[PDB]
């Protein structure tokens, strides 16, 4: 269901790239119920699934490009700061 | 042969420069005996009218006896003297016999004198005084002198020409008489007398009193009257005034109380005149009877055969006779004849004032306005029995004479009292009952006749201001007044008359109106109007000045308004107004003043007058109505009364400007004012060219919430289609306007339909609506139907001038026997009218009975 | 810097709104425009090249029988849009955040009709006065009421809110300052001539007036200062100032919307409508700016 304040033309050509499972139930939480605030903040179209096996998710962000760009960096960064955290929980 | 013109000529000489001069002067006047008018053979009717007295016989003795000496013309070989009051009691006659019965011989001349036609000339004197009948002049004309007739046939038959064409006549008589000889005779040349000038009053004065000063004396007190100096210009006049004048100067008696008014100067001549002895009131009772019935009708001759008949003294006669009061003629033998008519109206004023077959009707009889029509004698008459209701000449007659006085011939007055206060009174009948009220000279009948006033209204010339100011000064019932004194083509004089006549403001107490209109003043009149205005025993509420002059008592008026502590309303109007507004605005600016209204009208302007007049207006904090009429403003004018409309101190409620040249910018202006003013309810536009773009300005501000105008006025503003669909969509929404007027606009159809579409709708608040002069057609008529049923909310109706006549005035009256609507007053106009709708209207009133089926102006 | 006032705007863009609008609102991020009508609102998008639009991406109407809108408002977060009118029972908030829009709690008014909108976004807190001379105070996030600024049936056309201080104007001519920690009565300013309009200096403490006569001036906070600078031919009735601080615009009976910068209040180049404007704001982001006037609006591009 598309947003009222979304425009439909912005529906095409959206941005794909793949994250881990557990770093997307870290990011989104496993009910996925931030994605709205999230959407509305960064004002851009998200989608969350997981594809292979369980292991890696694909999201999918709607939107300019600018705005694709701007909402990708700011998920790996969220990921990567996951990742370091995990690491030295799991080194300690 | 000339035997008959020397017995005339001296029989003349003894009934014979004053005389001379007067004659000569009238015979250049008269064209018949003036020496450059051509004597044409053939025959003249020569005419004579005029009031009492002037001596028309005496001219006309003075020309026969011109003819005699042959100092006239004398182009006639033979004339005879022909006097009616002889002819009045002969019986029927033939005309010879009735012509030659005072020369003993001229029966036998019979045929000579009949035959020459045109050497004959006729002098009748006292033609009104022959008492025929109108009929009996005009019926039964003759063609023969032979013929035995009554004597009014053989008159008129002369009078009509139809025998003896080739003779000349000349007659004297009343001027009620000239209507039936204008009917009778033909041919006519009519000549008027006037009497004595002014330089000929002054030198019989000379010449009766032999001294320059006493007879300059004498004469300056005569001029002191104007009544009695136009009632001069009779001999008789002049000599009652000159022997009573030299009487009192020679007695000692002040001779200026007598001169005041003309009925004290008759009653001294009568008193004077008459010599004593016992028992006069039978005398002056049989007089007065006398005088009574030769007026009733219309005579001043008296008769022996009536007198002896009536049973008359010959001693009274002598009586009457030695004092002048009534003379006997040798030539007109056995008659008698009163010295003037004014005399016989005062005895016969007497003779009614006086205690009680003959036809004398009554008092009311004198005093009602048809037989006044019938008898125009009886309006002096009426003057005289004013005059004699004073009680002193009423004390001093019953002293000499003798008589008794009633007091109901008193309340008979008061009776009629001449009935003036109702709206049918003209300005004559108020001039008459003044004049009449001042010959009175009684302050009691004056205060009992004027309580009836409760308005007033006067006109005032030079010799109307003693007798008004004299009547006014008693009135204590009026609460409304209006003045007007006429511009004339001694004032130490005047001083008292005019402070007499401004002291009805402080007097009564409920004048609240006063208006003064076209009146011209003097520097003194205009002191005294204006302390008494500036006064604080004044009471007025609304004051009117328009058209007076010259400007320096304008403004000495308009000065004294200032600070004024009950004036609440005021209009202003003059010719001139180059320093009405330095006064004005000094009025305007005062601290104190608390006018509440305020009008001009007409009054001329610049535009520095108009901007001292909007700071005066900005600095006035009283008035919430003012009203421009006429007023030609202009642009730059409306932009500064704008700019004091926008300023947060001001309180107008009701403003009006018609006829102001207005333009579409003052109209962007004003919907700027009304976007920003906060007390403007009522505003007032007509006859200003603001239609299509005006009324879109006015939309502009109209659309505004806060907007409280209330009520809008357009008349003769062009409104069109494009404005009636601005106004309907206006109305549609929640808008504060509750009346709208539309007068000589083309709204008939497209207009009609704006309005019908938006009057369907429930959310309506509109109350009023008028339409006048809008040529509504049928077709629309339908669509207003439809809207009348659908509407529940309209209160007044107001249609005219439309053509609603054979289907649209039907078609409504069925909607409105089938529609109830809230509606109270319906008009309109039917071009006819039929039984069915006669019926209809019966079912109209029996569906709905609230509604009265057949302002704007009297709300602003 | 100098740098920060304006040199040029240009537009080219129409709403047709089709009745007279009397307020207007723009987002911060510049994607939406909303317009008050007489009975509904209507939002509309920007994201589009089209000249003119007549057809809204939604119609917001009120169905209360003999109802009656007079203004609308837009918080600084571009989140919350409020509405009031005539003849209604109750004032609305409005929501933009939710995927399809839907309407949020609502507080009441009922007998009295209200002319004013100002929010306190931090401390949710909204403000409005009404035609009797009232100014009350809502919290929008517990939905609760307390405030009674009264005493003057006029002086309450235009509100304006800086930290703990009201500011208030109207037909008066008078100018009021109020302190809502205290239970006093306010400071009165006199002038002379009606006040229309009424915006705040958003980095240094002054406010800006608009008179009728067409007169500016400014008012210092510190309640000694004041200036005078700028005239019209007209009644002004719109002043809104920059986010920035550095200059301002004013509209008014004129129809003439012109730039001035602060302090000499020189004028910048000018604008000419063709009617009254009666509506005026700018953008959070400095870069826009949008009017209403007639059955129209429009938006406006800022070039520095």
């Amino acid at each position: 269901i598309r947003p009222w304040w979304f425009p439909v033309q912005e529906l095409r050509d959206p941005l794909v790239f793949y994250l881990e499972a557990w770093l997307a139930d870290e990011l989104f939480g496993p009910d996925r119920a931030i994605i709205p605030e999230m959407e509305w903040t960064s004002q851009a179209l998200l989608t969350v699934d997981i594809v292979d096996s369980g292991n890696l998710v694909e999201i999918t962000v709607f939107g300019r490009p600018r705005v694709q760009n701007r909402v990708k960096s700011m998920l790996l960064c969220l990921a990567w700061f996951h990742r370091e955290h995990r690491a030295r929980a799991e080194k300690m | 042969d000339n035997r008959c013109r020397y017995i005339l000529k001296t029989k003349f000489r003894e009934m014979w420069k004053e005389v001379q001069v007067m004659a000569e002067r009238y015979k250049m006047l008269i064209p018949f005996s003036n020496p450059r008018v051509l004597p044409g053979p053939f025959s003249y009717t020569v005419v004579l009218y005029g009031p009492a007295g002037l001596g028309k016989t005496t001219l006309a003795q003075k020309l026969m006896l011109d003819w005699a000496e042959d100092n006239l013309i004398h182009k006639f070989k033979y004339a005879f003297y022909l006097s009616c009051r002889e002819l009045s009691r002969l019986g029927p006659c033939s005309f010879a016999e009735l012509v030659f019965r005072d020369w003993p011989e001229l029966q036998d001349d019979i045929p000579h004198i009949l035959a020459q036609a045109r050497k004959i000339l006729f002098v009748i004197d006292g033609f009104d005084e022959l008492g025929a009948a109108p009929g009996a002049l005009i019926e039964d004309i003759c063609g023969d002198w032979e013929k035995k007739k009554p004597v009014p046939v053989l008159l008129g038959s002369l009078l009509n020409r139809v025998m003896l064409p080739k003779a000349a006549l000349l007659v004297t008589t009343r001027p009620r008489a000239l209507r039936d000889l204008r009917i009778l005779a033909e041919e006519p040349i009519y000549i008027r007398v006037e009497g004595f000038l002014e330089e000929d009053r002054r030198a019989y004065f000379l010449r009766h009193f032999g001294d320059e000063d006493q007879a300059m004396r004498a004469f300056e007190l005569m001029r002191s009257n104007a009544a009695l100096f136009q009632l001069g210009s009779a001999p008789a006049v002049c000599w009652i005034v000159c022997t009573t004048l030299k009487l009192q100067m020679e007695k000692g008696e002040d001779p200026v109380p007598t001169c005041l008014t003309r009925t004290g100067l008759f009653l001294r001549f009568l008193c004077s005149r008459f010599p004593q002895g016992a028992q006069l009131r039978g005398a002056l009772r049989t007089l007065s009877l006398l005088a009574a019935q030769g007026l009733w009708a219309q005579t001043s001759v008296l008769h022996r055969e009536d007198l002896e008949r009536l049973g008359v003294q010959e001693s009274d006669l002598r009586l009457f006779l030695d004092g002048d009061i009534l003379r006997q003629d040798r030539v007109s033998k056995g008659c008698y004849s009163f010295i003037h008519l004014s005399f016989q109206q005062f005895l016969t004023a007497l003779f009614y004032t006086l205690e009680k077959t003959w036809d004398i009707g009554d008092v009311q009889k004198l005093l009602s306005g048809v037989e006044r029509l019938r008898n125009p004698d009886l309006i002096q008459a009426g003057y005289y029995s004013f005059g004699l209701a004073n009680e002193k000449r009423a004390k001093e007659l019953e002293a000499t004479f003798g008589c008794r006085m009633s007091p109901d011939i008193k309340q008979e007055l008061l009776r009629c009292d001449i009935s003036c206060k109702g709206g049918h009174s003209t300005v004559t009948d108020l001039q008459e009952l003044l004049g009449c009220l001042y010959e009175s000279q009684e302050e009691e009948l004056v205060k009992e006749v004027m309580a009836q006033f409760k308005e007033i209204s006067l006109h005032l010339n030079a010799v109307d201001v003693v007798p008004s100011s004299f009547c006014v000064k008693h009135c204590r019932n009026l609460q409304k007044m209006s003045l007007q004194v006429i511009k004339e083509n001694d004032d130490q004089h005047m001083l008292p008359f005019w402070t007499d006549l401004c002291s009805i403001f402080g007097s009564n107490k409920d004048l609240m109106g006063l208006a003064i209109n076209d009146s011209f003043l003097s520097a003194s009149l205009v002191r005294i109007l204006c302390e008494q205005i500036a006064s604080d025993t004044c009471h007025l509420q609304r004051v009117v000045f328009k058209n007076i002059s010259p400007a320096d008592a304008h403004r000495n008026l308009c000065l004294a308004l200032r600070g004024h502590k009950t004036v609440t309303y005021l209009t202003l109007q003059g010719n001139d107004q180059d320093d009405m507004f330095p006064a004005l605005c000094e009025v305007l600016r005062h601290p104190e003043c608390n006018l509440r209204y305020l009008g001009l009208v007409s009054c001329s302007a610049t535009t520095q007058q108009w901007a001292d007049l909007s700071l005066a207006l900005e600095v006035n904090q009283s008035l919430t109505c003012v009203n421009l009429s006429d007023n030609e403003l202009l642009d730059e004018g409306a932009k500064l009364l704008y700019t004091t409309l926008r300023h947060p101190k001001c309180f107008l409620q009701r403003l009006s400007l018609e006829n102001c040249h207005l333009t579409e910018a003052n109209c962007k202006d004003l919907a700027a004012v009304l976007v920003v003013s906060r007390e403007l309810t009522h505003l007032c536009l007509a006859k200003n060219p603001i239609g299509n773009t005006g009324v879109k300005f006015l939309c502009e501000g109209l659309r505004y919430p806060e907007c409280k105008l209330q009520t809008l006025v357009l008349w003769n503003c062009d409104i069109t289609s494009d404005g009636c669909c601005d106004l309907t969509k206006l109305l549609q929404e929640k808008s504060s306007l509750l009346c709208l007027d539309l007068g000589l606009n083309h709204i008939g159809v497209k207009g009609m339909k704006f309005l019908c579409e938006a009057l369907r709708k429930p959310l309506c608040n509109l109350r009023c609506l008028w339409l006048w002069g809008c040529s509504i057609p049928p077709f629309s008529c339908e669509d207003l139907c439809s809207a009348l049923s659908c509407n529940q909310s309209l209160v007044t109706l107001d249609l005219g001038q439309n053509p609603l006549g054979s289907s649209g005035v039907k078609m409504l009256f069925e909607t409105l026997t089938c529609s109830s609507g809230t509606l109270r007053t319906l008009r309109l106009k039917i071009d006819d009218f039929n039984d069915e709708l006669n019926k209809l209207l019966e079912e109209i009133e029996e569906k709905n009975p609230q509604l009265i089926i057949d302002s704007h102006d009297f709300m602003i | 810097k100098r740098l920060a006032v304006p040199c040029k705007l240009e537009k080219m863009r129409i709403l047709a709104h089709g009745e007279l609008v009397l307020a207007t609102a723009i987002s911060s991020f510049t994607r939406h425009v909303f317009t008050c009508g007489r009975r509904g609102i209507k939002v509309w998008s920007l994201t589009g090249q089209v000249a003119e639009d007549r057809f809204p991406e939604s119609h917001l109407p009120i169905q209360t029988p003999g109802a009656f809108l007079r203004t609308c408002l837009l918080s600084s977060n571009s989140r919350s849009l409020l509405t009031g009118g005539y003849n209604l029972a109750s004032v609305s908030v409005w929501d933009l955040a939710a995927p399809s829009l839907h309407v949020k709690e609502q507080l009441p008014c009922a007998g009295l009709n209200c002319q004013a909108l100002d929010a306190n976004l931090d401390a949710n807190l909204a403000f409005a006065s009404f035609t009797s001379g009232v100014v009350r105070i809502w919290d929008l996030r517990d939905q609760s009421v307390v405030r009674d600024l009264k005493g003057y049936p006029d002086g309450v056309k235009s509100i304006v809110v800086k930290g703990y201080n009201i500011w208030t104007g109207g037909p008066d001519a008078c100018l009021r300052c109020w302190d809502q920690r205290t239970i006093m009565k306010p400071l009165e300013y006199q002038f002379k001539s009606q006040i229309m309009s009424l915006s705040h200096s958003p980095q240094e403490d002054w406010v800006l007036l608009g008179m009728a006569n067409g007169q500016q001036w400014l008012q210092s906070t510190s309640g000694s200062q004041r200036h005078m600078v700028g005239q019209k031919d007209s009644v002004i009735l719109s002043v809104k100032f920059s986010p920035f601080g550095q200059w301002w615009a004013s509209v008014g009976m004129d129809d003439f919307l012109g730039v001035y910068s602060m302090p000499a209040g020189t004028k910048v180049f000018e604008v000419p409508e063709m009617s009254p404007v009666t509506c005026c704001d700018v953008s959070s982001n400095n870069r826009l700016v949008v009017t209403g006037s007639g059955e129209h609006a429009s938006v406006y591009q800022i070039t520095y």
